[PDB]
């Protein structure tokens, strides 16, 4: 399903804006502009894919599957597994 | 720029591990760590499956004794919605939301945990179609289902359970027309046992709800609506009713063997919960109910050891009000009470494993879960000992 | 205590439950409920979204007659006494329950799987000699008293 | 071939055969 | 004091004391073997400094502190504050 998983993970605090994606960056969805969200999506993606890289720099059998960073102004959450990519936009708090 | 690819992706359904992990790992980010006696625990209503909707079974995994499944009969808010509404709930971190959910085309109406595999659910329904569930795998659709024939289950079924080991294994149920059958976990599409449970003169008995003596396979006990309490063996040198007992006048709704061993053996203690507040404390051996409890009317549903203590159980009453009672301490008044708020009809109460909390239904749906006093939960070998002299007072 | 005593009593006159056993031994006597018939019932009706009548397949058997069964299969160790003829009525209802039961999932099934069938006309053609073996089940099954 | 035999015109020989009967 | 710090530290799971990074990718203090964690601190350093770019391309007034590099073997907290750069190693149980 598409619309019950975009709408329960939304109302369970809220959350401003998320959209699916399982593709690798470049989303052509949307939840509240085209830009905000394609061009943050892929800086993410771009993002995650140095990170995944430091993980394996250790040992390269590590990947990541679950990242959240919790700055000062935003709370930024990626789950990637093989392509799937989270996208949150919410509080710090 | 993409604008099918990632369509098309989005209508082919390979999200299985995605919404797995994603569901399991998003409410562990609901966790705010931001770096700028009894009494409720936890109040869980889920306002998507539990709208106006009555509590039919509750049940905690003892492979994972934070895992519950609570069940629902047919939505009279919507019938053209899913009737048959499944539940399973968690205890990792608090969130409004369930954790799983399920659906089945007949109303259902009892559910648990297999004890075989620690991931199967299996509910008997109101068709009596015994339904199979795969927790792992994210499906609404019933995974198995039983036949519905002459053999198999045909009256709604009211109590499933497992019994054996991990290895052993079998998975027994009552209809209440009062046809026993045995299955498997492995395939649940025939009865490797199968027969109508019968008293005297070929009449059969209208079966509520069933138990088992703990740590003991076979020799089972029923309860029945007609009021009256049999001991019947499984398999034995004789399959059916082997003991009739005196009983309660009225429909006996929640029937349990006692659970808590240690230094004595009272495995043979049934608490039944009859519909006139009375839950009766007995002993396998006396024909005799042992004592009565009174302090109102009308229908006590269910009655439940706690798996700790071994003279302290849970009563519901349908006025709205679950209240503890110990044995050793008292005989006449509740040692602990209390009211759940909007005193509704609270239908299901289960100890959950290892004891130290409560769960309970509700007519609403509202289940709530909540701990108990620690100078009440904990026994020690004086309570087996005062237990049994006190078992010795009559 | 003599006015305690005769409000009990006065209590208990109005808590009396009889009447409401005679009344519904009536009215089952009235409705005359019954299963005897054909094995199951075809007939005419007009579903909605589709100008023709469509003869839709349905099983001769009230799914509340059951339920008729169950009140005297309680009321019967209630210790009132239910006349014969409804006592035979409802153990043979009961007795003849499972059959009915399976006969009406079995039937559903079938119109269910059936229509998923013709929804795809791609492959109805393939499937053509199961439906003819069961169409040949069923009008074997319908003469059947 | 196989034939189809359309449910309908099926289930109305079937509804003039209870008749009868 | 720092001793208080290095004890409140090594109380937490599957961490060695205290180690700190500064700017310049070398640790400060020493828990773990040198070269290994000096160049798995280097690597940090580079990608959590990407990271800061990254946030302030869109948010030009927020402060990292907070990163979650979660594996299925172990987790690193990374946190810097202006040149004082924490990595913890700790299981993910």
């Amino acid at each position: 399903e598409v619309e019950e998983t975009l709408k329960r993970l939304q109302s369970q605090k809220g959350v401003q804006g998320i959209i699916v994606v399982n593709t690798e960056g470049i989303p052509i969805k949307s939840t509240m502009d085209n830009p905000t969200t394609t061009q943050y999506a892929s800086l993410m993606h771009s993002f995650i894919l140095k990170a995944r890289s430091t993980v394996r720099d250790i040992d390269p059998q590590n990947d990541l599957t679950f990242l959240r960073i919790r700055s000062k102004k935003n709370e930024i959450m990626v789950a990637p597994d093989k392509d799937y990519f989270l996208i949150v936009i919410q509080n710090p708090t | 720029l993409t604008e099918e690819e990632k369509q098309q992706i989005l209508h082919s359904e390979e999200f299985l591990s995605f919404f797995d992990h994603s569901t399991r790992i998003v409410e562990r980010a609901l966790s705010e760590q931001i770096n700028i006696k009894l009494s409720l625990n936890r109040q869980f209503f889920d306002e998507r499956w539990s709208k106006h909707r009555v509590v039919s079974c509750l049940d905690w995994s003892s492979q994972y004794p934070e895992l519950l499944v609570a069940s629902y009969n047919n939505n009279e808010d919507a019938p053209h919605e899913p009737d048959g509404v499944a539940l399973v709930w968690n205890m990792k971190y608090k969130k409004t939301t369930p954790e799983y959910v399920f659906h089945c085309q007949s109303a259902v109406m009892s559910a648990t945990f297999a004890k075989f595999h620690p991931n199967l659910v299996v509910g008997g329904t109101y068709s009596g179609q015994i339904v199979l569930w795969d927790n792992r795998s994210n499906k609404r659709t019933p995974v198995q289902r039983t036949p519905l024939s002459a053999a198999a289950h045909t009256h709604p079924v009211y109590c499933v359970n497992v019994v054996g080991t991990q290895n052993a294994h079998n998975l027994i149920s009552i209809s209440t027309d009062g046809k026993i059958c045995s299955w498997s976990l492995d395939m649940l599409s025939h009865p490797q046992d199968s027969m109508e449970l019968v008293h005297k003169q070929s009449k059969a008995v209208a079966v509520t709800s069933m138990s088992f003596p703990v740590g003991d396979v076979n020799n089972f006990v029923v309860g029945s609506e007609e009021g009256s309490v049999y001991t019947a063996c499984r398999h034995g040198s004789k399959a059916g009713i082997s003991e009739m007992f005196e009983g309660h006048q009225g429909p006996i709704t929640g029937i349990h063997c006692h659970a808590a061993v240690g230094a004595v053996d009272f495995s043979h203690l049934f608490v039944t919960s009859s519909f006139d507040w009375t839950v009766k404390l007995w002993t396998t051996k006396n024909n005799k109910p042992l004592y009565s409890f009174e302090d109102n009317a009308d229908y006590v549903y269910d009655v439940m050891w706690s798996p700790t203590h071994p003279a302290l159980f849970a009563c519901v009453d349908g006025m709205g009000r679950l209240d503890l009672w110990n044995l050793n301490n008292d005989t006449e008044v509740p040692t602990a009470s209390i009211s759940v708020e909007g005193n509704p009809a609270l239908n299901r109460v289960r100890w959950t494993h290892s004891g130290r909390e409560i769960a309970v239904g509700d007519s609403e749906g509202q289940i709530v879960i909540y701990d108990v006093g620690e100078q009440i939960a904990v026994p020690r070998n004086d309570e087996w000992a005062r237990f049994g002299r006190t078992l010795a007072e009559i | 205590g003599q006015k305690l005593k005769q409000d009990g009593d006065s209590f208990r006159m109005k808590l009396n439950t009889q009447e409401i056993f005679d009344d519904w031994a009536r009215k089952v006597q009235q409705r005359n409920l019954g299963v005897s018939g054909r094995i199951f019932t075809i007939e005419s009706t007009r579903v909605r979204g589709r100008t023709g009548n469509v003869l839709k397949l349905k099983v001769n058997f009230l799914p509340e007659i059951i339920t008729l069964s169950k009140e005297v299969r309680n009321l019967k160790w209630l210790g009132f006494r239910v006349p014969l003829a409804i006592v035979n009525k409802a153990h043979q209802a009961n007795q003849l329950y499972p059959f009915a039961i399976s006969l009406i999932e079995s039937v559903r099934t079938y119109e269910r799987t059936c229509e998923k069938v013709e929804e795809r006309n791609t492959i109805s053609l393939l499937v053509a000699g199961l439906k003819k073996e069961v169409q040949a089940l069923i009008a074997e099954g319908i003469a059947l008293v | 071939e196989l034939a189809a035999e359309d449910e309908q015109v099926f289930l109305m020989k079937q509804q003039s055969l209870l008749a009868k009967q």
